[PDB]
């Protein structure tokens, strides 16, 4: 099966030019469209526009076909999204996906894998990394055979964290909020793991923080307080 | 453009239970020669990309449980999950790849409506290396409870806090349905010492009566 991996997370300043990555495995664009779709808070999921590599040709929605360009590096089999003159408003996650159309030639590949996913930001305030912090268990956060631990990602900008905890081996009970954006303008998370209360004296808990936007890894052991 | 008006918006139903969704194209997107219908049915997980479920109105991908069905011709599709189970909570789009620009319906969310559970509440206080620099964080944790709806309270020293606190809470667990939430207070290291008892008041449909975890500095 073919799969799609895009570039990472980016924050980019107002009147910037913002290039997402899409490289398609499989070694060729064989008659594939890449489209990319766009998710912005609160309106749903955009098309934005297509590219047929083979063909170079490339069609838009009215709504970004005066700011879009769609380019292709065949020495690499990666489609590049480019959007110009960024605004607040183009905070999104934007998606490449194989998404063909019947009135273009789709070459039969209507459907085809997903990208990840790549958040851009777009925002003036500069990158900084997490402060991170333990949220340590004790008697006011256990309930007989359940215990709750966690660690507290604050400080960040932009989005997005990834946490992991024992460095994927812990995933039962795990939840990780949503960050929320502070009065500081910058980005504050916790995450939280509920565990068998006996286990907090013999087992070490590590919660592991991906910021990579600015690069920062931290891992921090939680202990009981 | 093709408008894709997908119904309903929201949709809450018990597990075992079935949920129709609906979307209508303000054109039609069959094709006459071998009357197919290029429209596709999409599930998104939290945190994932969209999944493609159905296409040509009524093909079902493989690896998609046979609960889940597409129907309809021309304008009006319906997608029909029979059964309903919790890993069904997603956001599912309807898709037409008939015409460019290829059009997306606007969503219809989908949450589980399991059993009233009452949350297990814990409490935080700040670290001392948070303490090490000027400020202070207070976390009160709800965890595990449905319905969606909670009410998290600050006190210090018995004084309602507004302004400074901030809540956010996890999507629908796709296990057991249920949501966690996290309400942080916080204060600057001075403002934290000067006051003893820090308590989150909860008061949640399954709890008894409002219940308040609380702790001295």
């Amino acid at each position: 099966q073919v799969q799609l991996v895009q570039s990472g997370a980016e924050v980019k300043k107002p009147g910037s030019s913002v290039k997402v990555a899409c490289k398609v495995s499989g070694g060729t664009f064989s008659s594939y469209t890449i489209s990319w779709v766009r998710q912005a808070p609160g309106q749903g999921l955009e098309w934005m526009g297509g590219i047929i590599p083979s063909f170079g040709v490339g069609h838009y929605s009215q709504k970004f076909r005066d700011r879009v360009t769609l380019t292709a590096d065949k020495s690499t089999t990666t489609a590049f999204l480019e959007l110009s003159s960024v605004r607040s408003e183009d905070t999104a996650l934007y998606y490449c996906a194989i998404l063909g159309t019947f009135n273009w030639k789709s070459g039969g590949n209507y459907f085809g894998p997903w990208g990840q996913g790549t958040l851009v930001t777009v925002s003036s305030a500069s990158t900084k990394g997490p402060s991170v912090f333990p949220l340590a268990p004790s008697s006011k956060s256990t309930s007989g055979g359940t215990a709750a631990l966690g660690c507290l990602v604050k400080d960040y900008f932009p989005e997005p964290v990834t946490v992991s905890w024992n460095s994927g081996a812990l995933t039962s009970g795990v939840h990780t909020f949503p960050a929320v954006l502070q009065s500081s303008g910058l980005y504050s998370l916790s995450s939280v793991v509920t565990v068998p209360s006996s286990s907090l004296g013999t087992q070490t808990y590590i919660c592991n923080v991906n910021h990579k936007p600015s690069n920062t890894k931290v891992d921090k052991k939680v202990e009981p307080k | 453009d093709i408008v894709l008006t997908q119904s309903p918006d929201s949709l809450a139903a018990s597990l075992g239970e079935r949920a129709t969704i609906s979307c209508k194209s303000s054109h039609s997107v069959l094709y006459s020669s071998n009357n197919k219908d290029f429209f596709a049915w999409y599930q998104q997980k939290p945190g994932q990309p969209p999944k493609l479920l159905i296409s040509w109105a009524s093909t079902r991908e493989s690896g998609v449980p046979v609960r889940f069905n597409g129907g309809g011709s021309g304008t009006h599709f319906t997608l029909t999950i029979s059964s309903l189970q919790a890993e069904d909570v997603a956001v599912y789009y309807c898709q037409q790849y008939f015409s460019s620009p290829i059009t997306f319906g606007q969503g219809t969310r989908l949450e589980i409506k399991r059993t009233v559970a009452a949350p297990s509440v814990f409490i935080f206080p700040p670290s001392d290396e948070q303490l090490k620099s000027g400020t202070a964080s207070v976390v009160c944790l709800l965890n595990n409870f449905y319905p969606r709806e909670a009410k998290v309270q600050w006190k210090v020293d018995n004084a309602l806090q507004s302004g400074n606190s901030q809540e956010s809470v996890t999507e629908q667990d796709s296990k057991d349905s249920t949501y966690s939430l996290s309400s942080t207070l916080t204060l600057s290291k001075a403002d934290y010492e000067k006051h003893k008892v820090y308590a989150c008041e909860v008061t949640h449909q399954g709890l008894s009566s409002p219940v308040t975890k609380s702790f001295n500095r």
